[PDB]
């Protein structure tokens, strides 16, 4: 288990100075899905390149063990894509772990998972996630809750979100690990190097999760 | 103060 | 007269490995490389960083056309591979070496291609890895290779050391000694 | 490993001469080790170093926006990254720590300077030694700093002088026994 935000951990959105557009589109309407797909190549020995219609698509790993795990398998890619530091060569676009692989991952139907958010300690809104998959990313769970927020809690805003500090928690039994949803501080949000905490490919089991999304505004 | 990269050519 | 100063940008990148690298060489000199795993910025002194900066996303953009053209020269040379060169293999230490007073053994691997190499330090034999250090492929003049290796160490009269270098250009792992 | 290598090696130069008087900018494209095109700032287009080169050189010099980004770089790119990097580069100035001592045959170690721009003389009794003098020349240690060591052929204090461009005067280390 990963012990929980402390005091002053979390990043206040109030120090951010640079538009929130550039972290709201990564939680849009947008995103990669692939099903049933193969790796067409590589740029880098950490990645792996998908043909995914953007028309090609790099899907970069903590490290090669990973990306060697999966070159040759059959697996279902979904993920939060960025285009701006996006470069490599086999239109592109760049993304980070978000691979599952798809034989034996598949369920008959969807199963949902329940999300509890709470704003400024309030559960005011709770809303089911649904995937296909036994295993499934973090970060798929992770764009699917927080894009059902950007669209109703109007999480994320053009200038500055109208919350301060949000994590997003999956707990799964007694173990559980969180992600801050805010951008760094500064006037310039780095959409590569926020998704980059993607990269573990961490996946959990659909059938043991929770998430919990604590808002503060 | 930043150092700048030179870009390199695309070849044909 | 000549030159003065000379600042390089120098990138590479190599297959089937599928690595490159992306550096700025000032007379000789790394002033920093980008880590193209952390798309991190990393200069040889912590220092620089204190006075510069550099956006390390720039870096991939110049790999991304550099893959794209080896691509293309290595159809256009008829896949014509490249030839080893093998090391010359130094080492040497940081000041003159005194018993019980901190140094740092060098191991200069010079003049070499491909861009791929396997240094140990052994002491006594063994593998020594506490706070070793490496640079990155420095680039050479001739377009080989230079790389250093770093070991610091306290100096005794019981301890040898080695240098082993491992290189597609060499037939067995080379071996340069170091004692007291 | 069995399999051959392929590399792509690109090296973007920058030559200054008199500060930033005069700058010359190549852009050079490398098969292997063997420079196929290159750019230069004194012919102002790209150049096909071997044959294999030319479609690149005639296709990159078909293309007005790139020329005028390289031919824009002296400035751009060498000039501003001269400035940029001027203070703590061009203008580093560590001074060196002298150690004499004996291997009769001196040893004079002058380690950790940087520029590599350094003087260092043997004199015993306050006169110069030329004839027994060795030196192991400019050594790079590969961290911003140099070393040299100058050994010399002892038959009296021997004295170990060292200029070098961050002192105001020379560095002198006197030994005797
Ligand atoms: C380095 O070691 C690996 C095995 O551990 C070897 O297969 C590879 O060829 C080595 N590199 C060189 C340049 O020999």
């Amino acid at each position: 288990s990963q012990p929980d935000p402390k005091p002053d951990e979390l990043h206040k959105s109030s120090k951010f100075t640079g538009l929130m557009e550039n972290m709201k589109v990564l939680y849009d309407d947008n995103h990669v899905s692939a099903i049933n797909v193969k790796s067409i190549d590589q740029f880098l020995y950490f990645d792996l390149i998908y043909s995914i219609k953007y028309d090609n698509v790099r899907v970069e790993f903590k490290n090669k063990d990973l990306a060697d795990k999966y070159k040759d398998k059959y697996v279902d890619v979904f993920g939060a894509n960025y285009y701006y530091q996006c470069y490599f060569s086999k239109r592109k676009t760049c993304m980070y772990g978000g691979v599952t692989e798809h034989n034996g991952n598949q369920l008959d139907k969807y199963r949902s998972i329940t999300v509890r958010v709470f704003e400024d300690g309030k559960n005011l809104l709770s809303f089911d996630v649904q995937t296909n998959k036994k295993k499934v990313t973090a970060q798929e769970l992770d764009y699917l809750t927080r894009h059902y927020l950007v669209k109703n809690k109007k999480l994320y805003e053009f200038n500055n979100s109208p919350y301060e500090t949000g994590y997003i928690k999956f707990i799964e039994n007694e173990n559980s690990f969180w992600y801050d949803m805010m951008p760094a501080p500064g006037d310039k949000f780095d959409q590569s190097k926020y998704l980059m905490m993607y990269n573990d490919n961490k996946m959990v089991d659909s059938k043991d999760v929770k998430i919990e999304v604590y808002l503060t505004t | 103060a930043y150092m700048r990269a030179d870009a390199a050519a695309g070849g044909a | 007269i000549k030159e003065e100063h000379v600042i390089i940008q120098a990138e590479f990148y190599l297959n089937p490995d599928q690595s490159g690298e992306f550096m700025f060489d000032f007379d000789g000199d790394e002033i920093f490389h980008v880590d193209m795993a952390k798309k991190e910025t990393v200069w040889r002194l912590e220092e620089f960083g204190r006075f510069a900066s550099f956006e390390a996303q720039g870096a991939l953009a110049n790999i991304a056309v550099d893959k794209a053209n080896l691509e293309i020269m290595t159809k256009r040379s008829n896949y014509t591979p490249i030839t080893n060169v093998p090391p010359e293999v130094t080492v040497l230490t940081n000041s003159p070496v005194e018993l019980r007073e901190p140094n740092v053994l060098i191991c200069f691997i010079d003049k070499f291609t491909p861009p791929v190499v396997n240094v140990t330090w052994l002491r006594n034999g063994k593998p020594v890895t506490t706070g070793v250090s490496e640079t990155v492929f420095l680039p050479r003049e001739d377009h080989l290779f230079r790389k250093f290796h770093y070991l610091p160490f306290l100096p005794s009269t019981e301890d040898v050391y080695d240098c082993r270098v491992e290189h597609w250009g060499l037939d067995e792992p080379l071996l340069k000694h170091w004692e007291f | 490993d069995t399999r051959p290598r392929f590399l792509e090696q690109v090296k973007h130069e920058c030559h200054f001469f008199n500060g930033t008087e005069r700058v010359r900018f190549l852009d050079r494209y490398f098969y292997h080790q063997e420079e196929y095109v290159r750019f230069d700032s004194d012919v102002g287009e790209y150049r096909a170093v071997t044959e294999l080169g030319r479609p690149d050189a005639e296709y990159w010099n078909s293309q007005k926006d790139l020329l005028e980004q390289k031919r824009a770089a002296v400035d751009t790119y060498c000039r501003h990254n001269y400035g940029v990097g001027e203070s703590f580069t061009v203008q580093r100035r560590v001074y060196p720590e002298v150690t004499v001592y004996p291997a009769n045959l001196l040893v004079c170690s002058v380690n950790g300077f940087y520029p590599g721009s350094i003087e260092v003389r043997w004199f015993r009794n306050g006169q110069e030694e030329k004839t027994g003098v060795v030196s192991t020349g400019l050594i790079q240690n590969g961290d911003w700093t140099f070393q040299t060591l100058v050994m010399l052929e002892t038959v009296e204090v021997y004295t170990c002088q060292v200029e070098h461009p961050s002192l105001t005067s020379p560095l002198t280390v006197e030994w005797r026994a």
